[PDB]
C-alpha cells in the first residue's frame, strides 16, 4: 500500500459470521465436471 | 515578427526543411522558383501538394525551402513532404482548425506518404 | 438515436449514508456516492436516479405517502425529488451541516439535525405546482449543548426524540400549544447516547448508549415523571454501538456495532433474538421495514449492503462493490451480463437486467488490467498486474488456465480470437506480444515486433488478424495463423493507446496521444479519416495547480475507444471526466456526457475557487440493450437508450396517423397497420398493433412484410420477447420471420447483426429454460408411473 | 388449463415432485393419483408445442447467423 | 444455397421423409436419457432423504 | 566524447540555452 | 438557378505557375494530357485488378506495394506497366528512362489512334491476358499437360510481362526502338489484330489447353 | 459542431463563414428573393435553406452540390429545426404551419388552424409538440404526431417570441409589451397528458399502451413480472 | 451391481452410449426401487452415471435442435416455386 | 384564457416598472419588494438575491 | 541480492526514485531547486499522463518515459535552441 501510493498515479485507498463475497449462489457443487467426479 | 512555421520532412536520406510564412504567394526551392525543379519529370510529384488544394490556399503564404543530401527522387519527396505538412501546420496554428483538418482529409485521401513517412526499416523473416 | 440518458449504476452498491426502505418494504434506496439508488425487490429490478447533488451524499428519506424524497449532502444542499416520475423538484441549500433528516409518518412535516440545533420544517405539496420558495420553517429547538447525532419520530406526529453527543436525549413536542407536556431531558449513560426510540403504546421510551447500555424510561412514581425502571446491557468486549434502530409495531431492535457484528432482540423482555457479524469493519448504517419482515443494513468502510428477512432466516439481496476501484469492463456477447474487473485484483459478474453481483471471483493478488469475452459468452478471460493472465467459464465459474510468462511480468491489455483457440496478451515491460494456446496451457510463442511496450490489443471477428499498437507510434497489423506469420506496420504521428476494431473487420479505429482518433483500413493501410477531438473535451482544474484549466494538456486524450455494433457510432472516454460519442463517416460529435460533478473530486469541475480523481478507464456497447457501459472511478456507468418519447420518426406523410393506422387495424389491413405503424416508429403504437394482431395471419404479414423495416422488426421483437409474457406469440412471429425471410438476411448478414443477438439471448435466456423446465416435469412423470416400487 | 402463468405452474408441479414425489412413487397406480396425474398430463402433454417452436427456432437463427 | 434453389419434387419429398424419421430417432433416444436421469436423480435423492 | 554523442539524451534543457 | 462560388479574387502567385498547370488543378490528368475520368474496362473479371480510379500525375507512385498477398494489384495500371517493363540487363533502378519512354509511347498512340492511351492500353490488358493454361501434371514421368484456369490477377500479371517482352523481342537489335515498338505492339493487342506477340502468344497458349483438355 | 456560420441574405445569397477566423468559406446562390430560414443537421451533411419565394433547397454541403429543390405555395417567413428527429417547421402566409423532414423531402405534416399571421415557432425537446404564438394573441401547441392542437391558451398580450428549455421543462415565451421573458412550467413530464383536439382508444389518445394479459387462451404466457422467481422457486433449497 | 459397474464403464463415450442408457432402462423399469436403493454400495456408482448421461441428454438435446435446419430448407423450398 | 398545459411561473428580468417599490425588515436581511406589471417580487438588501 | 537487502536500501536510494533527481540525472534540468518548478508547473509527464506532485517516485519499467509534453515553452525553446522546431505536430 505504502509502495504503490508513493509510486502510483492515482490514489489508492486501503461470532458466528457470515460472507458476502462467492462463486455462485445457485449452482453449488451441483455444478462440477463429471471427469473430476 | 511575422507569422513564420517551420516543418521538416525526409525521404531515404534526404532532409527538406521549409519556412512558411505570410507572403503573396510566391514558392521557392534553394531560392529558385518551383516551376523550376531539377530532374524535370517529377515535377508534377512536387506540384500535387499544392494542387490537390488549390492555389487559393497558396495565395496568403510564401514559402523557402533548403533542401540538402539524398538523391534526386528522395530530393524532390522531401520537397512534397515539406511543402504538404508545412501547408497543414500553417493552417492549424494560424487560420481556423477546420480548414487545417480539411487539409489534413484531403491529403490522407489522397496518400498518407504526403504527410507522414514509413520511417521504420525492415523484417528479419 | 443517440439520446443516451443515465439509467443505472452497477457497482458500489452503498457509499456513505443512511439505507432507507419504501412505505412499504418493495423499493430498497440506498446513498451511493453522489446520487442514489432504488431496488426494486418483488419485481426484482434497479435504476439509480438522474440528479446529482454537489458533494458526497449524506441524509436520505422518502415520506409515508412514497410520493416525496429528499436527500441532503454532507453541507446543507437539500435536494427534493418528486420521486414517482423522478425529476428533480427543488433545491434548496439548508445553511450548515446537516446530520440527520426523517420525514414525520403523516407526511405533512420533517425534522433534520443541524448540528447542536434542530430544524422543523414543514414540506411542500407534489399536487399543485412548482412553486418557487416552498421551504416554510416551522420551527427550531436549541436545548443541548453538543451535536445531535440521531432524531426518531413518534408514531403520531407529536414528539420526536433527538438523541445527540451530549449525554441528553430530550424529548421535543412539534407544537408549541402542548409544549407544556413534556421537553425533558433524560441524562444517565455513561458516554454518548446514540439512539432513542418510543414504544408502540408510547408511554415507554428506551434509549441506547455508545458502551451498550438499554435504559428504558417510563412514567411510574417514585407531579411523578420519567423514572428509569430497567436497565440492559449488550457485553460486546470492545465494541461500542454504532447504529441502531427500534421498529415498534412488532417490538424489534436492531444493533450493528462498531466491530462488523450485529444483534437484534426482541426488546420488553431484551431477549437476543439474532446475532450475526459481518466483517472486520463497522457496519455504519440499519433500517427496518414498516411491516418488520426485512431488515436491511450498510457497511461503509468496504461498501457492503445485506437485506435480511429473520423470520425465514434468509437473505434477498446480498452485494458488495468496492473501496473505488473499477478498471475494466467487458459485456458478453449475448448481452445479458457483464464482467467487471476491480483494480483492488477481483473480478465481479453482473447482470444487466438484475443489479446484483451474481459471482465474485477472487484470485488476483495484484491488480487486475482487463478481461475479454469469446465465443458467444461463455468463456471470459482476466490479465492481472500479477503476472498472469487466466481463463474462466460462466458455467462451473471456476478457473481452468493460469497463463503465465516464465519472467513474473505484468500485463497491460488482452484478446482473444473467435474461434477460441489462442490468447494474446500485452505487457508493459519485456516489449512483446505473448499468445498462448487455450487448448493446452502453453506458451505458444514469444511474438515480438515492436520496439516499445504495447498498451492495447484486438483480435478481428472475420479473418481474425491481431491489431497490436504501441508507444512507438505504431500499430501493427499481424496475420498469426498458416504458415506465414504475415507482419505489416502502420505509422502514425503520435503515440498511441486505446485500440477498438469493427464488428466487420474490416477497419481499426485508434486513439492517440495528441488528442485525435484515426481510422485504418486492414486489407488496406490507408487511412480513412481522423476524427480531431482534442477540442471538446473539459478536463477539470485541479486544486494542486498553478496553471489555467484548459490549456493545460492533463488528459486530452481518449485512454478508451470502442465501436458501436452496427459499425458507426464510436464511443470514447479519458482520464478526463468527458464521455464523447461520434460517428465515423461524417466525423461530428454526436454527443458529449459529463460523467460526474462531484466537487469531493479533484478534477472534476472547471471553476473551482492525494485526492480522489475523476477518471474513465474502459467503455463498452452493448451488443444489444443499445446502452454503453463506462467504467469510471465511481463504478460501472450504464446510459441507456429507448424506442420512448424522442419523436424520431421514418417517412412519415399527411395520412399516416395513429389515428389511421387504428382504423386501419380496425378495418384488418394488417401489413398496411405494422408499416402504417413503423414508419410513425412510437412505442404504443408498436406494442398495441402488435398485440393485436390475431394469429391466423402471421405468416400472410411476416411474408409480404418490406424488406427494409425488417431489422427495426427483429429488434422490437427480441427486446420486446426479453421483458413480455407472451412467449408462445413471440416464437409464433419469430417462426414465421426466419422461416419467410431466412436467406435475405443471411445474404445482408451484417445490418441484422445487432437484432439477431437479441432473439438469440431471448431463447437461451428464459426459453430454452422454461423449455427444459417442462422436459423435467415429462421425464419424472414418465419415470414416476413407468416404474413400480411398492417398498 | 388456461395457459396462464405456465412457468410458475411447471415449477410448481417440478418442486412437488422433487419435493415428497417419494410417496407418489410409492404408492404409485392408486385409482386416485393415478386418474389425477392422468389427465394433468393429458393436458400436460399439449405444451411441447413450444418444446417443438424453441427447437425450430433456436436452430435456423444460429443456421441464419453463421451460415 | 443451391440445395434451395433446385428444382425437385423427388428430392424435397426425399428431405421431408429423412427430416421426420431422423427426428423421431433423436426424440426417441432423447427420451431415453431423459427418463433415464430423472429416475436416477430421484434414487439417489431418496437415499440421501433416508441417510443423509 | 562518442560515447556521449550516441547517449546525448536529446531532452536536455538549461538556462543558458536562449541564445 | 443553382451557383456556388467559392473563390472570389483571381488567384495569382507571386511565382508565375504554368496555365496547363492551373488548368490541371480542376481535374487531374496523367501527364496532365489525360483523363482517368471516361476511362472504363470494357471486359469483366479484370476490374478491381487493374486499377484506373485513381487520377495520379505521374506513373511514379513509390508507395509499399509488394509486402503482401494481393496488395500488388491496386497500384495503378500504368505504374504496373512502367515497373514491369523497367527490367533487363541493361537497366534496373532507370526507372526515369522507363518513365519517360513510357509518355512518348502513350504520347504517339494518342497521335496515331485518339480513342485516350489509358482506354487503349486497358483493353489491351484485358484482350492480352489468356484464360486458360496448362500445367504439368506429374504422372510418375509422362510429360502428360493439363488443363486449369487461371485468375485474374495471374491474367494481369502475365499480361503485362507478355507486353513488355514482346516490345523487347520486337526492338532487341532492329530498325525502330523500344518506345514506339511498345507503342505499335500495344496498338495491335488493344485492336485484337492477333498480328501482335501478345495474342499469338494468347492463341498459342489456349489452344494448347483447348488440344489437351 | 460550431465551426461554421451560415447567413440569409436579402437577395438570396446564403455565405457560409468559417468562425474561429472571419475568413469566408463558401457561398451559396440559390434564390432569387430573399431568404428567410437557413439550418442544417448534426452530421454536417444536409442543409435546409428556406427562401420566401416559397422555395427550398437541400444541400449536402460536404460536397457543394444540391440535391432537393422542393417548390411550395406560399411566402414564408420563419423556419425552425428539430435536429434530433431530422424534422423542420416552416411558417407559411397562408397562415399554415408545414413540418418538413430532411431525409425523404416529403410534405409530412400540414398543420391549419391559425388566424393571423404566426410568430413564434419551437420544437420541443423530444419532437412531440411544436409550439407556435400568433398574432390573434393566441399560443396553440401542436402535436404533429396526431397532427392536432391540444390546447390554445388565449393570452392578453400577443406573445411575440416562444422558446423551450434543452431539457423540456421550460418555455420562454416574451410578449409584445412587458419588459421581462414570460417563464412557463409544463405539467408535460410529470405525466402524460391528452390528445384531443379542441376548438374554440384512450390507450393512443393518452399516448402509451399497458400489455395485456394473454392474447387468447391457446397462447401460453409467462409469469407476470420477474424472472429470476423462477430460478429461486427451482433452487431455493 | 457388476452389470451396473460394466454400464458406469461404458457410460462414459459417445459410441458404447446408448446401449447403456438402454440397459439402465430396462433395469430402472423392470426393477424395485427399494431394492436398488439398498443393494449395498449402489449410490457410489449412480452418482458417477448422472453427470454423464446428463452431458449426452445436452448434447442429443442440442443436435435435434440442429435438426430444424431440414425444416427450414423444406419451407424455402416450398416458398421457392 | 386559462391553460392546461403551462402555468405560468415567473416574469424573469424584470426589476421595477415604475410602481413605487416598498420595504421593510424581517428582522436581520432587509428586504425590499417591487412591482412587475402583473406580480410583485421581494428582494434582499444585503446580497440582491431574491 | 537477497539477504543483504538489511543496509544498502536507505534515504540515499529509496528517495533516488523521486522524479526531481531522476530530473536531475536524466539532465532534464539545471538542478533540483528548478526541477520542482518545472514539475509544479505541471510541464513533465511520465508515460501518457501529466504527473505534477513533486513526491512521485518513477518506476522502473517507466524510467525511459518520463519526458516533456508536446505543446511546452521549455519543449520548444529546447527545440529551437537545437533549430529542429517541427512544427507539424504542435511543437
Amino acid at each position: 500500500y505504502k509502495l504503490d501510493v508513493l509510486s502510483s498515479v492515482h490514489f489508492v485507498p486501503k461470532t458466528i459470521s457470515m460472507e458476502d463475497a462467492q462463486p455462485l449462489y445457485m449452482s453449488n457443487a451441483s455444478s462440477l465436471a463429471p471427469q473430476e467426479i | 515578427a511575422v507569422p513564420s512555421v517551420q516543418t521538416f520532412g525526409k525521404k531515404k536520406s534526404a532532409t527538406a526543411v521549409a519556412h512558411v510564412k505570410a507572403g503573396k504567394g510566391l514558392i521557392k526551392v534553394n531560392g529558385s522558383p518551383i516551376t523550376l525543379v531539377e530532374p524535370e519529370i517529377l515535377r508534377f510529384k512536387v506540384y500535387e501538394p499544392l494542387l490537390l488544394v488549390g492555389l487559393d490556399k497558396f495565395s496568403n503564404i510564401d514559402i523557402r525551402v533548403r533542401v540538402t543530401g539524398g538523391g534526386h527522387v528522395s530530393q524532390v519527396y522531401a520537397i512534397r513532404q515539406a511543402i504538404a505538412k508545412g501547408l497543414v501546420a500553417y493552417h492549424q496554428k494560424y487560420v481556423d482548425e477546420q480548414s487545417k483538418n480539411e487539409l489534413k482529409k484531403a491529403f490522407t485521401s489522397y496518400d498518407r506518404t504526403l504527410l507522414i513517412a514509413d520511417s521504420r526499416r525492415p523484417e528479419p523473416k | 438515436k443517440s439520446d443516451f440518458k443515465f439509467s443505472n449504476l452497477l457497482g458500489t452498491v452503498y457509499r456513505q449514508g443512511n439505507i432507507t426502505f419504501s412505505d412499504d418494504g418493495k423499493q430498497l434506496l440506498s446513498p451511493v456516492g453522489n446520487r442514489v439508488s432504488v431496488f426494486d425487490l418483488i419485481n426484482n429490478k434497479s435504476f439509480t436516479f438522474e440528479y446529482e447533488h454537489r458533494k458526497n451524499i449524506a441524509a436520505i428519506d422518502l415520506n409515508k405517502q412514497g410520493t416525496l424524497l429528499i436527500s441532503i449532502d454532507e453541507d446543507g444542499r437539500a435536494i427534493l425529488v418528486n420521486f414517482k416520475a423522478r425529476n428533480v423538484l427543488h433545491h434548496f441549500n439548508f445553511k450548515e451541516k446537516c446530520s440527520a433528516v426523517k420525514f414525520s409518518p403523516d407526511g405533512r412535516l420533517f425534522a433534520l439535525a443541524s448540528g447542536r440545533f434542530l430544524q422543523i420544517w414543514k414540506t411542500p405539496d407534489v399536487n399543485k405546482d412548482r412553486q418557487f420558495a416552498p421551504f416554510v420553517r416551522h420551527r427550531v429547538h436549541a436545548g443541548h449543548f453538543q451535536d445531535i447525532t440521531s432524531l426518531t419520530w413518534s408514531q403520531d406526529s407529536r414528539f420526536i426524540l433527538t438523541t445527540s453527543k451530549d449525554l441528553s436525549a430530550k424529548i421535543w413536542s412539534v407544537d408549541s400549544e402542548e409544549k407544556n407536556l413534556a421537553a425533558t431531558t433524560f441524562n444517565g449513560h455513561r458516554d454518548y447516547v446514540m439512539g432513542a426510540f418510543f414504544s408502540h403504546d408510547q408511554e415507554k421510551i428506551y434509549t441506547v448508549s455508545k458502551d451498550g447500555a438499554v435504559f428504558v424510561w417510563e412514567f411510574t412514581k417514585r407531579k411523578y415523571s420519567w423514572r428509569i425502571t430497567k436497565k440492559h446491557f449488550f457485553y460486546a468486549n470492545q465494541a461500542k454501538v454504532k447504529c441502531v434502530t427500534f421498529h415498534p409495531a412488532t417490538r424489534l431492535l436492531a444493533v450493528g456495532f462498531t466491530s462488523g457484528e450485529f444483534r437484534l432482540y426482541d426488546l420488553p423482555d431484551f431477549t437476543l433474538i439474532q446475532q450475526l457479524s459481518m466483517g472486520q469493519n463497522p457496519v455504519n448504517t440499519v433500517s427496518v421495514n414498516q411491516t418488520g419482515e426485512w431488515l436491511a443494513f450498510g457497511s461503509s468502510k468496504l461498501g457492503q449492503l445485506l437485506v435480511y428477512e429473520w423470520q425465514s432466516e434468509s437473505y434477498i439481496l446480498k452485494q458488495q462493490g468496492h473501496f473505488d476501484s473499477t478498471n475494466s469492463l467487458a459485456y458478453s456477447p449475448d448481452g445479458s451480463r457483464v464482467v467487471t474487473a476491480s483494480e483492488d485484483g477481483k473480478i465481479k459478474v453482473w447482470d444487466i437486467t438484475s443489479g446484483f453481483c451474481l459471482a465474485t471471483f477472487e484470485e488476483h493478488t495484484s491488480s487486475v488490467t482487463a478481461v475479454q469475452f469469446a465465443k458467444r459468452g461463455q468463456v471470459m478471460f482476466s490479465s492481472s498486474l500479477d503476472g498472469t493472465v487466466r481463463a474462466w467459464d460462466l458455467i462451473r465459474y471456476r478457473n481452468f488456465r493460469t497463463f503465465t510468462g516464465t519472467e513474473r511480468i505484468q500485463f497491460n491489455c488482452l484478446a482473444v480470437d473467435p474461434s477460441g483457440e489462442v490468447v494474446c496478451a500485452g505487457s508493459l515491460d519485456n516489449f512483446d506480444i505473448h499468445v498462448w494456446s487455450v487448448q493446452t496451457g502453453q506458451l505458444l510463442d514469444a511474438l515480438s515486433g515492436h520496439e516499445g511496450p504495447v498498451s492495447c490489443l484486438s483480435f478481428s471477428q472475420e479473418n481474425s488478424v491481431l491489431a497490436s499498437a504501441s508507444w512507438d507510434k505504431t500499430i501493427r497489423i499481424w496475420s498469426i495463423f498458416g504458415r506465414s506469420q504475415q507482419v505489416e506496420p502502420i505509422e502514425v504521428y503520435s503515440d498511441v493507446l486505446a485500440l477498438s476494431m469493427r464488428p466487420d473487420g474490416k477497419e481499426v479505429a485508434v486513439s492517440t496521444l495528441k488528442g485525435q482518433i484515426s481510422i485504418f483500413n486492414i486489407e488496406d493501410a490507408k487511412q480513412v479519416g481522423n476524427i480531431d477531438c482534442r477540442k471538446d473535451i473539459i478536463s477539470g482544474r485541479f486544486n494542486q495547480d498553478r496553471f489555467t484549466a484548459k490549456n493545460s494538456e492533463r488528459s486530452k486524450f481518449f485512454t478508451t475507444i470502442h465501436y458501436s455494433f452496427d459499425g458507426m457510432a464510436i464511443v470514447a472516454g479519458g482520464n478526463n471526466n468527458s464521455i464523447c460519442l461520434y460517428d465515423v463517416p461524417n466525423e461530428v460529435l454526436l454527443k458529449r456526457f459529463i460523467v460526474s460533478r462531484n466537487m469531493a473530486l479533484n478534477g472534476t469541475l472547471e471553476f473551482l475557487n492525494m485526492r480522489p480523481e475523476v477518471r474513465v478507464t474502459s467503455v463498452q456497447f452493448s451488443p444489444t440493450a443499445n446502452a454503453f457501459a463506462a467504467a469510471s472511478t465511481e463504478g460501472l456507468l450504464i446510459y441507456s437508450t429507448n424506442d420512448t418519447i424522442l419523436f424520431d420518426p421514418f417517412d412519415l406523410d399527411v395520412d399516416v396517423t395513429p389515428h389511421s393506422t387504428v382504423e386501419a387495424l380496425r378495418e384488418k389491413q394488417f401489413l398496411n397497420a405494422l408499416v402504417m405503424a413503423f414508419r410513425l416508429n412510437e412505442e404504443y403504437l408498436i406494442n398495441k398493433v402488435y398485440e393485436a394482431i390475431p394469429i391466423k395471419e402471421i405468416p400472410l404479414v411476416a411474408s409480404n412484410i418490406p424488406a427494409i423495416y425488417l431489422p427495426r422488426i427483429l429488434k422490437f421483437i427480441g427486446d420486446f420477447a426479453i421483458e413480455s409474457q407472451h412467449i408462445e406469440f413471440n416464437l409464433i412471429w419469430i417462426k414465421a420471420l426466419l422461416s419467410a425471410s431466412g436467406g435475405y438476411i443471411n445474404e445482408h448478414k451484417y445490418l441484422f447483426s445487432t437484432a439477431m443477438r437479441s432473439i438469440q439471448r431471448f431463447i437461451v435466456r428464459v426459453a430454452k429454460e422454461v423449455v427444459n423446465t417442462t422436459t423435467d416435469n415429462k421425464y419424472t412423470y414418465r419415470f414416476l408411473v413407468s416404474t413400480d416400487g411398492s417398498m | 388449463k388456461s395457459n396462464k402463468n405456465f412457468e410458475l405452474y411447471e415449477t410448481f408441479m417440478s418442486l412437488l415432485f422433487k419435493a415428497h414425489g417419494d410417496v407418489i412413487h410409492a404408492n404409485n397406480k392408486n385409482q386416485d393419483i393415478a386418474s389425477a396425474l392422468q389427465n394433468w398430463e393429458d393436458v400436460h402433454k399439449k405444451e411441447d408445442r413450444l418444446d417443438d417452436l424453441v427447437k425450430f427456432c433456436m436452430g435456423v437463427a444460429a443456421f441464419v447467423t453463421t451460415a | 444455397k443451391e440445395l434451395v434453389s433446385q428444382k425437385n419434387e423427388e428430392l424435397k419429398l426425399q428431405i421431408n421423409r429423412v427430416k421426420t424419421e431422423l427426428r423421431s430417432a433423436l426424440k426417441s433416444t432423447e427420451d431415453d436419457l431423459g427418463f433415464n436421469v430423472q429416475g436416477l436423480k430421484f434414487v439417489k435423492q431418496q437415499w440421501n432423504l433416508r441417510h443423509n | 566524447l562518442r560515447e556521449k554523442a550516441k547517449e546525448r539524451n536529446p531532452d536536455e534543457y538549461y538556462h543558458a540555452m536562449h541564445s | 438557378d443553382f451557383e456556388v462560388v467559392e473563390e472570389f479574387t483571381p488567384v495569382v502567385l507571386a511565382t508565375p505557375i504554368p496555365e496547363e498547370v492551373q488548368q490541371a488543378q480542376t481535374e487531374i490528368k496523367l501527364f496532365n494530357k489525360w483523363s482517368f475520368e471516361e476511362v472504363e474496362v470494357k471486359d469483366a473479371s479484370l476490374v478491381d485488378y487493374v486499377q484506373v480510379r485513381q487520377p495520379i500525375f505521374v506513373a511514379h507512385t513509390a508507395g509499399r506495394y509488394a509486402n503482401k498477398r494481393f496488395r500488388k494489384a491496386q497500384c495503378p495500371i500504368i505504374e504496373r506497366l512502367t515497373n514491369s517493363l523497367m527490367m533487363n540487363g541493361r537497366n534496373n533502378g532507370k526507372k526515369l528512362k522507363a518513365v519517360r519512354i513510357i509518355k512518348h509511347t502513350l504520347d504517339i498512340i494518342n497521335v496515331l489512334t485518339d480513342q485516350n492511351p489509358i482506354q487503349v492500353v486497358v483493353d489491351a490488358i484485358t484482350n492480352t491476358g489468356p484464360r486458360e493454361d496448362t500445367t504439368r501434371v506429374g504422372g510418375g514421368g509422362a510429360a502428360r499437360r493439363q488443363a486449369v484456369d487461371v485468375s485474374p490477377l495471374r491474367r494481369v500479371n502475365q499480361a503485362i510481362a507478355l507486353l513488355t517482352i514482346g516490345a523487347r523481342e520486337a526492338a532487341f537489335r532492329n530498325i525502330k526502338t523500344i518506345a514506339e515498338t511498345l507503342a505499335e505492339e500495344l496498338i495491335n493487342a488493344a485492336k485484337g489484330s492477333s498480328t501482335s506477340y501478345a495474342i499469338k502468344k494468347k492463341d498459342e497458349l489456349e489452344r494448347v489447353a483447348k488440344s489437351n483438355r | 459542431c460550431g465551426n461554421f456560420g451560415f447567413i440569409g441574405s436579402s437577395n438570396g445569397s446564403i455565405t457560409i463563414y468559417n468562425m474561429q477566423s472571419g475568413i469566408l468559406r463558401k457561398k451559396y446562390k440559390l434564390h432569387k428573393r430573399a431568404v428567410t430560414g437557413i439550418s442544417l443537421d448534426g452530421m454536417n451533411r444536409k442543409m435546409v435553406s428556406c427562401g420566401l419565394d416559397g422555395i427550398v433547397g437541400f444541400y449536402d454541403f460536404n460536397k457543394s452540390t444540391l440535391l432537393g429543390k422542393l417548390k411550395l405555395d406560399a411566402p414564408i417567413t420563419a423556419m425552425v429545426y428539430h435536429r434530433s428527429s431530422d424534422l423542420f417547421a416552416l411558417a407559411l402566409d397562408d397562415l399554415s404551419i408545414v413540418v418538413i423532414d430532411a431525409v425523404t423531402q416529403r410534405v409530412v405534416r400540414q398543420l391549419w388552424g391559425h388566424s393571423n399571421r404566426i410568430t413564434a415557432f419551437d420544437f420541443s425537446p423530444e419532437g412531440r409538440w411544436i409550439v407556435s404564438a400568433s398574432l390573434d394573441s393566441t399560443i396553440r401547441t401542436w402535436d404533429l404526431p396526431t397532427g392536432g392542437c391540444i390546447d390554445g391558451i388565449i393570452v392578453d398580450n400577443v406573445a411575440t417570441n416562444v422558446k423551450f428549455s434543452p431539457n423540456g421543462d421550460l418555455l420562454a415565451t416574451t410578449h409584445v409589451t412587458g419588459n421581462g421573458i414570460c417563464i412557463w412550467t409544463n405539467r408535460a413530464q410529470f405525466k402524460t397528458v391528452s390528445t384531443r383536439t379542441i376548438d374554440e382508444l384512450n390507450d393512443i389518445d393518452f399516448n402509451t399502451y399497458t400489455s395485456l394479459e394473454q392474447i387468447d387462451k391457446e397462447l401460453l404466457t409467462l409469469s407476470i413480472g420477474p424472472r429470476s422467481k423462477m430460478n429461486t422457486l427451482l433452487h431455493l433449497d | 451391481i457388476l452389470l451396473m459397474k460394466r454400464c458406469r464403464d461404458w457410460n462414459t463415450n459417445a459410441k458404447t452410449h446408448t446401449i447403456a442408457q438402454r440397459t439402465i432402462r430396462c433395469i430402472l423399469m423392470h426393477h424395485n426401487i427399494a431394492k436398488l436403493s439398498e443393494i449395498p454400495g449402489m449410490v457410489k456408482i449412480v452418482d458417477a452415471i448422472i453427470p454423464y448421461t446428463q452431458r449426452h441428454f445436452t448434447r442429443v438435446d442440442n443436435l435435434v435442435e440442429q435438426s430444424y435446419i431440414l425444416d427450414y430448407a423444406l419451407v424455402e423450398m416450398d416458398k421457392l416455386f | 384564457k386559462n391553460s392546461k398545459i403551462f402555468s405560468p411561473f415567473r416574469i424573469i428580468g424584470n426589476v421595477s416598472n415604475g410602481v413605487p417599490f416598498a420595504t421593510g425588515t424581517l428582522g436581520s436581511t432587509f428586504y425590499i419588494v417591487t412591482c412587475v406589471g402583473k406580480t410583485f417580487q421581494i428582494y434582499d438588501a444585503n446580497t440582491l438575491h431574491l | 541480492k537477497i539477504s543483504d537487502l538489511e543496509n544498502k536500501v536507505t534515504v540515499s536510494a529509496i528517495c533516488r526514485r523521486r522524479l526531481p533527481v531522476i530530473m536531475h540525472r536524466l539532465k532534464m534540468a539545471e538542478t533540483i531547486q528548478d526541477a520542482v518548478k518545472f514539475i509544479e508547473q505541471g510541464h513533465v509527464r511520465v508515460g501518457p499522463n501529466l504527473i505534477n506532485d513533486p513526491a512521485y517516485l518513477v518506476t522502473r519499467n517507466m524510467e525511459d518515459y518520463v519526458t516533456w509534453v508536446d505543446n511546452s515553452k521549455i519543449k520548444k525553446t529546447l527545440l529551437r535552441y537545437r533549430n529542429q522546431i517541427d512544427d507539424f505536430d504542435f511543437s
